[PDB]
């Protein structure tokens, strides 16, 4: 039906495939950050997952914030004590773009445990907008996932929630996931979820849509499969806790497959 | 930009989060519209964030062009290409002549082009009314004011329920549907089509219920046959009066067969069956479309 925009779906997908390349963070930026590391970024993104839970924000909003952070850090050196300020302004901007009811700015100051003042948050908001040139309408993993979901025969809630969970795990680890485009992470996440739950594979209809096959997705899939296997042991655990919730069909309690047989 | 290179000419409008001026670039000669957005304690308004970010991507002859953003501590200026007036003022100025059919047809065709471009780029406009449709002296009409617009996903999620100025608001918004989509903008353009022909609003309600009943009295009260699922919608009531559907030639009497066909497809109750902007471009109504200059001085 119209909710799936049959007349525009293909144009939109093509448009998003163009925009994701344009909106891609620089793969090697952390190497050029003197004071911050992949690990500090992981702590930040895991904290943002908690914030999104506390304020019941869309998963889309979390994805956007991470894109804004990674793009900002692709050009701006940031000291460790200011990383959370960048993160907080990014989540504020993402909320204003994406939410019906974004949290008030005071709410954002509050969740930083008063590390920063309202004035700092608002000044950082301005700075992020300048650096990103107001280019906030970025493609996310989720925007591709929800399109890929329309190819299930039939739709399966565990498959959907699990794919989301997996895409969300990739946000935490810049190594290796900065290497991969949202459409590619979404494709590996969808195949891996479909396989875990139903034993099915990346469907032909999606090869037709995306031009991706199991062979082009192999590198990301191998990375994502390992991430899925190691998830109970990762230092950051907020996504796993989040995805125990009935809201997401408790999918983080499902067991990863031991092999992919790819 | 900028700012020091702009010479303000006159105030031309207003303005929730600010004011619009006609101005000119002193160095290039270019005439522009400057939309001033007042800053602060929630920082940059979400409406300004959406308007700017969404318009950055939307380069099309029938979408008002955002030229620059002048971004400072206490002020934000959006610099737009200048357009001479809005469709509403054009309709008022055409009071006694009416609008020639070739112009109405040209304007609808351009609006559909501009809208299809929005929808192909996952943007809902969500406030198409004659006041937001700007015209120039060369015969162009363009979509303006994206403060209320939204980047959507496929399939759509639930977005703001407020949506669309009442007179142009689609029945699926009025009936509280969990989801609405691109069809809401087509509904608005169908209302605008009728309005260009009559120079009066098709459905001028004063409340949501009044709006609904005015629609039902023109198009018939929808049932399960015309609109599957209608009776299960949140704000549908079994007590709704059941009005018969009018002969459609009576809705907009001076409209020809092709015009009535297209209008009827834009005003279809069922959002799933309502015509898309992309499909509408190929409607027989446009077989002889041209792009004439407006007949009146702007
Ligand atoms: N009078 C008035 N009120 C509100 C908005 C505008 C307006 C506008 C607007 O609200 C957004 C974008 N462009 C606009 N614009 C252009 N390009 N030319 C002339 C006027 C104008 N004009
Ligand atoms: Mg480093």
């Amino acid at each position: 039906s119209v909710n799936e925009v049959p007349d525009y779906h293909e144009d939109i997908h093509t448009y998003l495939r163009e925009m994701e390349v344009k909106c891609k963070p620089k793969v090697g930026y952390m190497k050029k950050q003197p004071d911050i590391t992949n690990s500090m970024r992981a702590i930040l993104v895991d904290w943002l997952v908690e914030v999104g839970e506390e304020y019941k924000l869309q998963n889309e909003t979390l994805h956007l914030a991470v894109n804004y952070i990674d793009r900002f850090l692709s050009s701006m050196s940031v000291l460790r004590g200011k990383l959370q300020l960048v993160g907080t302004a990014a989540m504020l901007l993402a909320s204003k773009f994406e939410e019906i009811y974004p949290p008030e700015v005071a709410e954002f100051v509050y969740i930083t445990d008063d590390t920063y003042t309202k004035k700092q948050v608002l000044r950082m908001e301005h700075l992020v907008l300048k650096v990103l040139a107001f280019d906030l309408a970025a493609p996310t993993i989720n925007q591709f996932l929800t399109q890929y979901f329309l190819h299930q025969q039939p739709a399966n809630c565990k498959v959907e929630s699990l794919a989301m969970f997996l895409g969300e795990l990739s946000l935490i680890d810049a190594d290796p996931y900065l290497k991969y485009l949202p459409s590619v992470i979404a494709a590996a996440a969808f195949h891996l979820a479909l396989y875990t739950v139903t034993g099915q594979s990346w469907p032909e209809s999606l090869v037709q849509k995306t031009g991706y096959t199991l062979e082009t997705l192999k590198p990301c899939l191998l990375d994502l499969h390992q991430t899925y296997l190691r998830a109970p042991q990762h230092a950051q655990q907020s996504i796993r806790e989040k995805y125990k919730n009935s809201k997401y069909h408790g999918v983080s309690l499902l067991n990863p497959p031991e092999t992919l047989n790819v | 930009g900028s700012m020091e290179n702009f010479q303000k000419v006159e105030k031309i409008g207003e303005g929730t989060y600010g004011v619009v001026y006609k101005a000119r670039n002193k160095l290039t000669g270019e005439v522009v519209a400057l939309k001033k957005i007042r800053l602060d304690t929630e920082g940059v308004p979400s409406t300004a964030i959406r308007e700017i970010s969404l318009l950055k991507e939307l380069n099309h002859p029938n979408i008002v062009k955002l030229l620059d953003v002048i971004h400072t501590e206490n002020k934000l200026y959006l610099v737009f290409e200048f357009l001479h007036q809005d469709l509403k003022k054009f309709m008022d100025a055409s009071a006694l002549t009416g609008i020639p059919l070739p112009l109405i047809k040209s304007y609808l065709f351009q609006l559909l082009q501009g809208l299809a471009f929005c929808h192909s780029h996952r943007v809902l406009h969500r406030d198409l009314k004659p006041q937001n449709l700007l015209i120039n002296t060369e015969g162009a009409i363009k979509l303006a004011d994206f403060g209320l617009a939204r980047a959507f996903g496929v399939p759509v999620r639930t977005y703001t329920h407020e949506v669309v100025t009442l007179w142009y608001r689609a029945p699926e918004i009025l009936l509280g549907c969990k989801y609405y989509s691109t069809a809401v903008d087509i509904w608005s353009l169908g209302c605008i089509f009728a309005e260009m022909v009559t120079r009066r609003a098709l459905f001028p309600g004063d409340s949501e219920i009044d709006q609904l009943f005015r629609i039902f009295r023109t198009l018939g009260t929808p049932d399960e046959v015309v609109w599957p699922g209608v009776t299960s919608m949140p704000d549908y009531k079994p007590s709704f009066p059941k009005w018969a559907r009018q002969d459609f030639s009576k809705v907009v009497p001076p409209l020809d067969e092709d015009g009535r066909s297209l209008l009827s497809q834009m005003l279809h109750y069922d959002p799933n069956k309502r015509i898309s902007a992309k499909a509408a471009l190929a409607h027989p109504f446009f077989q002889d479309v041209t792009k004439p200059v407006p007949h009146l001085r702007l």
